[PDB]
């Protein structure tokens, strides 16, 4: 699922099952 | 960010981590 271009919920989604338990931030300005 | 590194490019784990708190 990682290796490709992914955009907006897509890739909150992906953050979310990579990260697991650790969570995440989701900065898309910067 | 990330939009750059994995949207507008192809996203890898190596940079999602880059993420993870």
């Amino acid at each position: 699922f990682v290796n490709q271009h992914l955009c907006g919920s897509h890739l909150v989604e992906a953050l979310y099952l990579v990260c697991g338990e650790r969570g995440f931030f989701y900065t898309p300005k910067t | 960010g990330i939009v750059e590194q994995c949207c507008t490019s192809i996203c890898s784990l190596y940079q999602l981590e880059n993420y993870c708190n």
